[PDB]
This record gives structure tokens, C-alpha cells and sequence, in this order.
């Protein structure tokens, strides 16, 4: 299908596989999203990491 | 050469000279759990020898007029050696068994018993007679430990189904003419990897005479039924303190 | 839009319709299964196990039940007297009845096979006798003795070691397959009649008992095969289930 | 490490279960093969030992002279989802306008289908069962009459908000699937997985769901398995004020994709109860007919 | 079809043919199953297997 | 018109249906998107960040609410005297309720996983002590002192510079999800309990507080997950919002 | 709305129009409106000759 | 006090079995969470009335009127979307009219 | 869903019309065709005796 | 059902007239000495 690219994701680091009939591609389906996870953007934002084994405060 | 057989785990050996084979419920040997049946993430304990061997736990007379007895695992052993012991300070179990029932006669007793395992054996009550009473069977009914219990009414198998199609579970026959046991070897049962030896009964064993016991005045009258198990493959996991029930 | 035309049929529900409809829980993934023991995969796999046949399906009280599960033998006054008969229609109201084979019949129009019937001896040790067990092909009156019982298909059975025998009541129908026979025009279908009878006589010494019992236990051979899924003639349910 | 010998010859640890059988290809029912007289000592088919629990191996062949036969019987409708997947009755929802039940216009349903005998007696032929569902529903006035009344079907998981009126907040159903139809559109349909955090179902659950003392006033949840409580279906008719027409849904539901696991005796008393198998004790009765004498048909 | 592999016979001993337009499997047709068959794991599971011709108690 | 046949489902609007739908704005191209930091991808990301658990979940007045967020220790009489305790269930009412752990777990109706508390102490830098946190699991009522909580998993903890510690709840379950446990018979799911006791003593200095704080963060270990989607048991709003 | 059923040799026929067979769990039913267009449906050749 | 959360792990508190785990992560994307369609306006056109009596109305595009769909958004601060919009129209009955 | 238009002749039913129908009894097979003397293919082998 | 916890065999009546019991070497110590009431007791076997 060559579609306009009007999707809320066109350029997203996660590629979708979806289905759509028309010109737009925002009429498109939801599909599957890709399954990347970066928990330590949010639990782990620590400038010098520490180990598990050692102390965190030497 | 199939009439005379040995079984031994454990600290326990049993023989016999009139068996009638050995039957492996559902084509299947017990097995520990594997590694992606797995959920639970602690290190398992396995005993071995010290839970996996015989114990003969009751003994029961077989009369003219019996009506039949079952019992519950791993009900029968939770307050039994070692296997007991590690049932109650664990949360999760799973295992197998070796079941051996013993009846032995002369050649001129007659009878047959039918030894039979129905996993998930749930017991229903006749609901106040007109079976407009939604009665529910109590605790001691539901897992009578050692002891077991005597149908009430063995046609229907005390929950509404034919004894006359149990005969589609693993079972052997004791046929006093032919021979005086029954082994079966049961694997773990269940539709999760463990499960609580105490608020969960993986199976029951039936034993229940469907040809009536019969002799002669001045043939020995006593007739004993004694039964015998061992667990195989016994894990345990989530340890704590020890708990009945 | 692309240019469509409905055609009868639209708009029904067929219960027996195998098609696609919305899911609606998106991207769930079951919970794995585990192995479990005892799958089955096909139900003529249990109709090949032996389950209790109510030969004596006489007694109706409560407690005289468990009586139906087995018939008698004792010693008699050699006149090849008659033992028991029975139909071998399996999906027919009877005997069959009390069997899973009989049940799971119940679920199926036609069926087509072989059968097969093991009586299993639980008389004492000492006990010895030979039975003939007789097979009548449809056409054949139930047999008035044993001479002409022994013209159709049987089995001369001696009391031994082997504690059973097997009848085999093999597949002999002019059609390819037999729908349920009953009274009435349907016992076009009917399989036949099978009677036991003493070819010698029950046999005991001093000090064992004079009346011993026989369990029957019935299956479906290898080629038995049942087709046209339907209902069952039992209705398990008399007002609603609370 | 490991050094003791009884230690690196032990089987403890083995997770695969060995077994004693195996599966064949069989879409015919088996051939018969040509058989003559056979006039032996020592070879005995007809007698076997049923003792040992296993179900006679004798055949047509060894019993009688048979002819050849090219057996292309068919064993596909024998499957399970041959058997199952076809659409019954397991449950009915009114909604009346005058009544003693669910006069508001709405109604929540518990998720089990044992309150149905043909169904019932189906499933419990197994003792676990793994499956999809397609569930179909079908909406009429008692009558069977078809009304232009809007209605909305409502999945409610265990632990999510039961509407407790027409007009409830738990409609806005932002997260639970929710389906709108017309009773005068066809019936409407979709497909369920299987959701049990168990690997399967299970119709018979010998036990307890918790721990502690089972006295008697407890003794209602023997049996009780939350592993396959799926939650509450609830239903309503769309609006504020009351609906103008008295409604009943029937459910259909079709099981495909089936497993299933230690097939048992089949129901032979009537069903009482959906939640046991309790069986009225005063008429116990024979699976089957009966007659009067054992030597007569 | 790049689908979610959610069907509750995802992992059989027997393969199915269905159909199916939705991003779920367990959306599909029952399709056709395998004719295997396996009577012995009820009919005859025995340690010890005997023959026809024998007598099973020797 | 090409031949086809409507089936059921037509009609039909399910809210969770993953269909096309025809765009408003034909030939309409979004603002593009600009680097914009902190994107989540799966809620499983923010799971396992810790969040405060309201142990102390006693104290109702508006002026003492803050009070949820931490519990005390202080000077004993070294009996091993029991500190606090609390249900595992992370999505049952209770202390879980205040996390965000336990409140993305509402949308899901299963989840299944290992769970950690961290707890950090507070006292002054001069005070010291040891103390048992347990974890015990289905089946174990409250245990009536340190020597029976001390049979299952646990941690001794000893005050020093590294102002916390960790106790993982291991997932020790006999399904492979659990359902959210409640009262009755779904108590089947519950995870267990959590006590804390005094292993030796809280020990302090002339001129230290006798008493002192623990603030207690948790969240989920990497092996957690949820599946089938639901709603929330919540529902904040009361009348319409305006 | 009607339902129909097809209810083979050996099934229970319906003797109401509420009768505990029209649960139709194994026998193929069909349920349709007058309003909608003709029901329609194939069947096989069911003979056991 | 780091602001970083606990790295310990099952494996380093307790003895532990393996475990291979194929539980999915699918369910817990952001598409999986947030599309399902809920209520986020109502619009009433009566008779009689006091609101919009005279056959039309206007409804300012702001979904946050309801407290589910609201809840589930507030969780971030930023999104962007396309979305579906559906509208389901009856009588306060729930009746279907020829309208 | 799919971009579709009703054309005229939806609904009707033709009584000659040869088209597919859904089958009542799924994975259902017919008891097999043994040989049978006499079989016609064709009305006008019947017109030429 | 106490003596059945310990190192037991089931025997069986029939055709083989005979069975053994096997007392294996369980003890504390390389050597036993003879046992006798007290101290000595140390050296017991057990009993069967
Ligand atoms: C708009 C949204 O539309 N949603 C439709 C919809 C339909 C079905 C549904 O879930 C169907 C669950 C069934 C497939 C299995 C029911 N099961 C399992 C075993 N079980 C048992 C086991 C033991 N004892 C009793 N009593 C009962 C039982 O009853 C959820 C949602
Ligand atoms: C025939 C033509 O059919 N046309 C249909 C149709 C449907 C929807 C539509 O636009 C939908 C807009 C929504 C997607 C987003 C609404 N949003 C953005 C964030 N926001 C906020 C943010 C902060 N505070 C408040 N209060 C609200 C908010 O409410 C336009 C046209
Ligand atoms: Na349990
Ligand atoms: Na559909
Ligand atoms: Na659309
Ligand atoms: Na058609």
C-alpha cells in the first residue's frame, strides 16, 4: 500500500505490523507494538552505577 | 515369572507369589518436575529414601456384606514418618506413588475386589434424601486420612457416577482364585507443577468388592484387606513452620 | 465500496457453524500447559476399554444395585441348561447401557465394528467348568437349547488358570454402518443375540461354594468407528440446576 | 562438586517421564485380515486374564475364519473438537420489566456453564480441559418477539467493579471489553481464550480452596476451585429510564482448540447442584433399563 | 499471517488447519485435527506387555 | 454484486475490537514529533520502581495522613518482640494500595512474579541494631513469635552506613498467576505474610532520640508480569464531573 | 425469532416448545428471524448405505 | 537516599531452582492498555428541556469528564495518539428510533 | 471493516441458483460408494432406448 | 504400624516356602562389641 505517512508513531523506535484500507495510515489498526523495555530509565537514572554485590555508598 | 514379583524402594521390600502384573497409570512413570513446567523459584527439597519407601498404613475386613472403602492422597500420609513431616512444613508437594493392596484367602474363598485410582475424586451427599437439600459432605468425609471410609452407596460411587465404568481409570482386579494383590504405580496428577499435600487430594483409591465374599463354615472367616504405599520422586518447596491443616 | 450481494443465510446462527469471531481480550497469552498425564485425543480411544456390562440388569431396589454387575453359575443337572442371554445391540436400551461404550454411543447416529465381550470367572480355585457362549447373527431366534444355539458363532470356554474369555461378536451387517436399533422398524439394524449356556456343568469338590459369579466387561474391537454426531437420548435434569 | 558414589548414580532430578506408550496415525477404522483354522497347542487368544487391568487383546482374526476387508471408515468425528465444538445452551439472563429478580434493568451473571445437563454431562467425561470458546448471544422478548431495544454485554474479570444498577459508573468500561448490539441485529458473537491461571480447567476439585479449620458452616466450599471462576457477565439495556420491553438472553457457547485430560465415569443421576455432585438419595437409579429375568429379552 | 501465537493448542502434539482475520489465534476456526491415537495409554498400560497368543498368566 | 453471506457478530461494537475505521482528515500530516526525555514503553518498566508502602496504614485524619508513610522502632526489653507485619498480597487492600506497583496491578486481573521491600532506616547515625524481617508463605498463619516467623525465608538486617535493606518475597506459588486475593475463597492466591521482629535490640547513645523511623519502598522483581486486562476497582468521581 | 433443529435417528425429540432438547449441545440448530432472508444450509449424504 | 531502586535479586537473597519462564510482557504495552474504547462524553438532545431543546448541541473536546478513561491518562504526563471514535445513539430508553 | 456496497438481487433467493452453504455436520464422512450396476450420467442416454 | 517405619520386608505364603530378612550394618561405630545391659547397650543391634 502506498499511503500518506499520518500515523501518530511514523518514526518510532518500536515497529508496529497493522492492517488499513485506506490512504492514511493513521485509519490503520493498533497491531503489535514492539516488546523493548528500559526499566533503568526510571528505576536506575544514576549517574556512576554501583554493583549489586558491592556497597552502594563506599 | 509375572505371578511372583519384588518391589523395593526405600528401607522397604514387599513380595509376592500371585501377582497379576503391574499396571503404570495413564502409560506413565513419575518424574520430578522439570525446569519449564517450573514456576515456583525456590530450590526444591528431595528427600529420597527417607519419604520415597513403603508404609502400611490400615487394614481393613473384608465381609459378606462389605460395601467397599476409599481413600484419599496424599491424604493417608500426612501425619505418617518423614514423608509427613516435610508435607507439613512445606507448602508446595508433588509425587507419585507405588500402591500395593494386599488380600490373600485359601482356594476355596471366593471373591473379587476391584482396586481402582480415580484422580480429582470429589464426594457428593444424597442431598437430604429428596435432593432438595444442598447438603455438603464434612471434613472427615472428604479426606478421611488413614482410616478411609466406607461407601455409603458404591453404584454410584458415593457422587452420582457408575462404579460400572471406573474400570476407565488404572485398576487391577483381586480375584481370590487368581491372585491375592494389586499394583499400581501412579504418576503426580494435577493441572499445576505442585500443589498442597493439605488442602488438595490429587486422587482416590477404591477398593470395593463387586463379587461378594464367599466360603465355607469351618473356612478362616477373617479375611484382611491391608493397604500399602509408597511415594515416588517427593518434592517439596516454601518451607516454614509446620501446619496440620 | 466493492460491490457485494447477500445470499441466504445471512444473518443466521448454525451451532455447528465453524468460524472466526472477534477476540476480546487483545494480545492475551494463556497460561502455559504443563504435561498432564492422560490426554486423550480421539473418543474411540475409550471406546477400545473394557467397562462393566449390567448382564443382570434385573434388581431395582438401592440396595440390590451392585447386584447388576455380576450374574450367577452353580452346578446343575447336565442338560446344557441355559445361563443368561442378552442383545448385542450396543447403543439399545439393556445390558449395554451400563458401559462407556454404550454411553459414548449414545452421542452418535451410526456406528459400525466389531465388539467384544470378556467374562471374567470369580468362582474359588477349585471350581472348574466349560460354557459355551453363543453369537446369533440378526434373523436367528433367540436359541430354545443349546444345540441350536452352537450353530451360530461361539466360544467353548473352560474354567482354568486364565481366570477370563473373550467373545468376539464380529461385525456381520449388510450395511456399511447401523443406526441405533429399537422395537419397530429400526431392528433392521439390530446385532444379534448372545447366550450362555453349560457345555459340561459347574463342578466343585467337598468344602467350596455351590454358586459362584461372573463379571462381564465389554469394549469395541479396532475397527469400530461411529459417525453422525448427535445428541444423546438422556437429559440429566429434571427442573433447574441451582 | 559431587564425590560420594551413591550421589552420581542416583536418578534424583530426572524430569523426563518416561513412558510406556506412544501415538499412532489412525484416520480409517482398522482392516480385517484373511484368517484360516488354526488347530494349536500352547497359543490361546480367547483366553485372557482381566485381573492384570488390562482390556482383552483377542481379534476377530484368532476367533473365527475371516475374509479381508479394506476398512475406510473414517475416525475425524470422533475428535474432541469434533465432539465439543458445537454451540449449547449454558445460560439464560432475564431481565422483566415486573419482578421478583432483575426488575432494574440489568443483571450480573456468574460465569459457569454447569447449570445446563446436555452440556454438563459433556464436559465432565474429562476431569481438566484446555480451550478457546466462541460465546453467542441471542436476545428476544419472552415471546420471542424482536424489539428495537439497545443492549450493552459487559465482561467483568475477578476484582473488577460489578455494576450494581443500570446506571452504574463501571459502564464507562474503559479497560473491560464491552460489546453493544441491537436486538435487532444478529446475535452477537466472539471468541474468548483460555483464561485460567491453571494450565487447564478442571470439572472436580478434591479439596479446599484454603487453609484452616473446615467445620461445618465452611463445608460450601468443598470442591471450590477459583481457577476456573472466570468472573461476572453483566448486561443492561442502555439508557436512564426504565426499558420498555421485558428481555431474555440465552448464551451459546462453542468450545475449539480443545485438550483434555483422565477421562472418568459418565453422570448417571440427575444433576441437582452446579457447584457438586450431589445426587438425590431416595431415587438412586440403574444407569440404564432393566428386565425381568436374566434368561429372557 | 504475523500473528500473536495465543491459541490454547499453541504447543500440540497434533497440527491444525484454520482460518482466521484477527491478530489472535484463539480468534481461529476449530480447523481440522490430527487423526492420531493412542488406546494402549488406557487400554493396556501394563510394566509388562503380553501376548496375544499367550496366556497372560504364566 | 460478488456473492457473500453476513454472520453473526455483524453489526455488532465491541470496545476492544482492533479494526480500521475511515479517517476524517484525508491528506492530514501530524505536528512531527520532537525528542521529548522519559518515554515509557510497557507499564512493566514502572513496576519496578519502588514506591512507598503505607505499613502503617492506621492513623485517618487529614493532619496525620503523612503518618501512613512511616513506622517506628525503639528501645525493647530483648524478648524478640514483634515490630510489624502486613500481607504480601500486592493487589489485595492494605499497605499495597499506596504503591504504584499496587495500583497499576488493579487494571490487570492476574500477575505473577517475585516482590522486593526495601527498607531504609532513619535513626541518627549513632544508633545501631539488628532486626528479622520474615516472609511467610500460604498456609503459615501469623506467626506467634520470632522463633516460628524465623522457620521461613527471611533477612537480618544489621543498622550500619548502608541505611538499607532488601527482602525479596521469592514467587513461591502453586499456579503460575495468581489472581488478586481477597477474602473467602479466593484467600487460594494469597502470597503470605510479612512480619518484622526485633533481632537484638535498637541501641543508642546518651543524647540520641529513643525513637526513630523506617520508610518502606517497593516494587517488583524482573521476572513479573500481568495479563487480562480490567478495570480498576476505583472509580473517583461521585457525581458528574463539571 | 425461531430455532431449528435437526434431530437424528435416536435423539430426543422436542416434545414442547420448552423442552429440555432444544439445548441443542450436539444436534446442529439454527436460529433465525422471519425478518431476515431465508435460512440455508448443506447437508451431507447421511445413509448407512 | 541514591534514588535508584533495590538491584538484589531472588537469586542472591535464597536458594533458588531454575525456572524457565515464558510468561509475556504483550499485555503490559501502552497499545495494550489504552486501546479499549470508553466513555468520554455524553450528549442529550430532548423535547422538553432546559439544555438543548432545540434539536442541536456543542460539546467542547475534553475527555476528561469521566474518571475511568481520565485515570488511565493522567498516569503520563505527554501522549500522542490517533484514535477511533464511536457513537452509540438511542432514546433515554435505550430505543431505537427511525432518526 | 472491509469497504463493501450492496448491489441489487441481495437477499433473494433463487431457486436455480448454485452456491455455497454452510454444512450442518462438521469433518462428517458419507458411508463410501460400493459398485452399483447401471449407473446414468446423462437424461439423453435414457432418450435413445 | 510403628515397627513399619523401620527396615521391614512383606512376606508372602506360596511356593517358595522361605524368606529373608536382611539385618543390614547400621552402627555408630566400625566394630560392635558384644552388647549387654548397660553401658554396653551402646553396641545394641536393634530389634526385628
Ligand atoms: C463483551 C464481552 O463478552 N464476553 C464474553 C465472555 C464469555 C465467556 C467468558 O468466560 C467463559 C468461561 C468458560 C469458557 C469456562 C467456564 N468454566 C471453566 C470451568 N468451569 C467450571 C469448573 C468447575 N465447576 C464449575 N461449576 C465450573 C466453568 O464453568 C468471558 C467472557
Ligand atoms: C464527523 C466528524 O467526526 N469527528 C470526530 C472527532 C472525534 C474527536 C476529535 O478530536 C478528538 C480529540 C481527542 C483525541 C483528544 C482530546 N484531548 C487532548 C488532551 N486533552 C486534554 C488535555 C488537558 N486537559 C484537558 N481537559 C483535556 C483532551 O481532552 C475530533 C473529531
Ligand atoms: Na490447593
Ligand atoms: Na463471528
Ligand atoms: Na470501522
Ligand atoms: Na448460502
Amino acid at each position: 500500500s502506498h499511503e500518506n505517512s499520518n500515523s501518530a508513531t511514523e518514526g518510532s523506535t518500536i515497529n508496529y505490523t497493522t492492517i488499513n484500507y485506506y490512504k492514511d495510515s493513521y485509519a490503520a489498526t493498533a497491531g503489535k507494538q514492539s516488546l523493548k523495555q528500559d526499566p533503568d530509565k526510571f528505576a536506575n537514572p544514576v549517574k556512576d552505577i554501583f554493583t549489586e554485590m558491592a556497597a552502594p555508598l563506599k | 515369572s509375572d505371578r511372583v514379583a519384588q518391589l523395593t524402594i526405600g528401607n522397604s521390600t514387599i513380595t509376592t507369589q500371585e501377582a497379576a502384573n503391574i499396571i503404570v497409570g495413564y502409560g506413565e512413570w513419575p518424574s520430578y518436575c522439570s525446569d519449564s513446567d517450573a514456576t515456583a523459584v525456590d530450590k526444591p527439597t528431595r528427600p529420597d529414601v527417607s519419604v520415597n519407601r513403603f508404609y502400611t498404613l490400615d487394614t481393613k475386613l473384608w465381609e459378606k456384606s462389605s460395601k467397599g472403602w476409599y481413600w484419599k492422597f496424599p491424604d493417608v500420609l500426612t501425619e505418617t514418618g518423614v514423608f509427613g513431616q516435610n508435607a507439613q512444613f512445606h507448602y508446595l508437594y508433588r509425587s507419585g506413588f507405588c500402591i500395593h493392596v494386599q488380600c490373600n484367602a485359601s482356594k476355596f474363598h471366593q471373591g473379587a475386589l476391584l482396586v481402582a485410582v480415580l484422580p480429582e475424586y470429589v464426594i457428593g451427599t444424597v442431598a437430604g434424601g429428596t435432593g432438595t437439600e444442598d447438603t455438603h459432605p464434612p471434613y472427615k468425609q472428604t479426606q478421611p486420612g488413614a482410616d478411609g471410609f466406607e461407601l455409603q452407596h458404591p453404584y454410584v460411587l458415593d457422587a452420582g457416577i457408575p462404579i460400572s465404568q471406573l474400570t476407565v481409570c488404572p485398576h487391577q482386579w483381586i480375584n481370590l482364585r487368581t491372585n491375592n494383590c494389586a499394583t499400581i504405580i501412579v504418576p503426580y496428577i494435577n493441572a499445576l507443577p505442585f500443589d498442597s499435600a493439605l488442602n488438595h487430594c490429587n486422587f482416590g483409591l477404591l477398593v470395593v468388592p463387586i463379587s461378594p465374599l464367599d466360603y465355607d463354615q469351618g473356612a478362616t472367616p477373617v479375611i484382611p484387606i491391608t493397604i500399602t504405599l509408597a511415594p515416588m520422586c517427593s518434592e517439596f518447596a516454601g518451607l516454614r513452620q509446620a501446619v496440620t491443616q | 465500496g466493492f460491490p457485494t450481494e447477500l445470499k441466504p443465510g445471512t444473518n443466521q446462527f448454525l451451532t455447528t457453524d465453524d468460524g472466526v469471531s472477534a477476540p476480546i481480550l487483545p494480545n492475551f497469552h494463556p497460561t502455559p500447559c504443563i504435561h498432564i498425564p492422560g490426554e486423550v485425543r480421539n473418543l474411540l480411544e475409550l471406546c477400545q476399554v473394557e467397562t462393566i456390562l449390567e448382564v443382570n440388569n434385573v434388581p431395582t431396589n438401592a440396595t440390590s444395585l451392585m447386584e447388576r454387575l455380576r450374574f450367577p453359575v452353580s452346578a446343575q443337572a447336565g442338560k446344557g441348561e441355559l445361563c443368561a442371554v442378552f442383545r448385542a445391540d450396543p447403543g439399545r436400551n439393556g445390558p449395554w447401557q451400563s458401559t462407556l461404550l454404550g454411553q459414548l454411543c449414545g452421542y452418535y447416529t451410526q456406528w459400525s465394528g466389531s465388539l467384544e465381550v470378556t467374562f471374567m470367572f470369580t468362582g474359588s480355585f477349585m471350581a472348574t467348568g466349560k460354557m459355551l457362549i453363543a453369537y446369533t447373527p440378526p434373523g436367528g431366534p433367540l436359541p430354545k437349547d443349546r444345540a441350536t444355539a452352537m450353530l451360530g458363532t461361539h466360544v467353548i470356554w473352560d474354567f482354568g488358570l486364565q481366570s477370563s474369555v473373550t467373545l468376539v461378536i464380529p461385525w456381520i451387517s449388510n450395511t456399511h454402518y447401523r443406526a441405533h436399533a429399537r422395537d419397530g422398524v429400526f431392528d433392521y439394524y439390530t446385532t444379534g443375540l448372545v447366550s450362555i449356556w453349560y457345555q459340561t456343568n459347574y463342578v466343585v469338590p467337598i468344602g467350596a461354594p455351590n454358586t459362584a459369579y461372573i463379571i462381564a466387561l465389554a469394549a469395541a474391537q479396532k475397527n469400530f468407528t461411529m459417525k453422525l454426531c448427535k445428541d444423546a437420548s438422556d437429559i440429566l435434569q429434571t427442573g433447574t440446576i441451582q | 562438586g559431587d564425590r560420594v558414589a551413591d550421589v552420581i548414580e542416583s536418578s534424583i532430578g530426572d524430569s523426563v517421564s518416561r513412558a510406556l506408550t506412544h501415538a499412532l496415525p489412525a484416520p480409517t477404522g482398522q482392516n480385517t485380515q484373511v484368517s484360516s483354522h488354526r488347530l494349536d497347542t500352547g497359543k490361546v487368544p480367547a483366553l485372557q486374564a482381566a485381573e492384570i487391568g488390562a482390556s482383552s487383546n483377542a481379534s476377530d482374526e484368532s476367533m473365527i475364519e475371516t475374509r479381508c476387508v479394506l476398512n475406510s471408515h473414517s475416525t475425524a468425528e470422533t475428535t474432541l473438537d469434533s465432539f465439543f465444538s458445537r454451540a449449547g445452551l449454558v445460560g439464560e439472563i432475564d431481565l422483566p420489566l415486573e419482578g421478583t429478580t432483575n426488575p432494574n434493568g440489568y443483571a450480573n451473571w456468574d460465569i459457569d456453564i454447569t447449570g445446563y445437563a446436555q452440556m454438563r454431562r459433556k464436559v465432565e467425561l474429562f476431569t481438566y480441559m484446555r480451550f478457546d470458546a466462541e460465546f453467542t448471544f441471542v436476545a428476544c422478548t419472552p415471546t420471542g418477539e424482536v424489539v428495537p431495544q439497545l443492549l450493552q454485554y459487559m465482561f467483568v474479570p475477578p476484582g473488577a467493579p460489578k455494576p450494581d444498577s443500570r446506571e452504574s459508573l463501571a459502564w464507562q468500561t474503559a479497560t473491560n471489553p464491552s460489546v453493544f448490539v441491537k436486538l435487532s441485529d444478529p446475535p452477537a458473537q466472539v471468541s474468548v481464550p483460555f483464561m485460567s491461571p491453571a494450565s487447564a480447567y478442571q470439572w472436580f476439585y478434591d479439596g479446599y480452596p484454603t487453609f484452616g479449620e473446615h467445620k461445618q458452616e465452611k463445608d460450601l466450599e468443598y470442591g471450590a476451585c477459583p481457577n476456573n471462576m472466570m468472573g461476572t457477565f453483566s448486561v443492561r439495556t442502555v439508557g436512564t429510564s426504565k426499558s420498555k420491553y421485558p428481555l431474555v438472553v440465552r448464551i451459546y457457547m462453542r468450545m475449539k482448540h480443545v485438550r483434555a485430560w483422565i477421562p472418568r465415569p459418565m453422570r448417571n443421576q440427575n444433576y441437582l447442584f452446579k457447584a457438586n455432585p450431589n445426587y438425590a438419595g431416595n431415587s438412586i437409579k440403574p444407569t440404564g433399563a432393566s428386565r425381568t429375568a436374566i434368561t429372557t429379552l
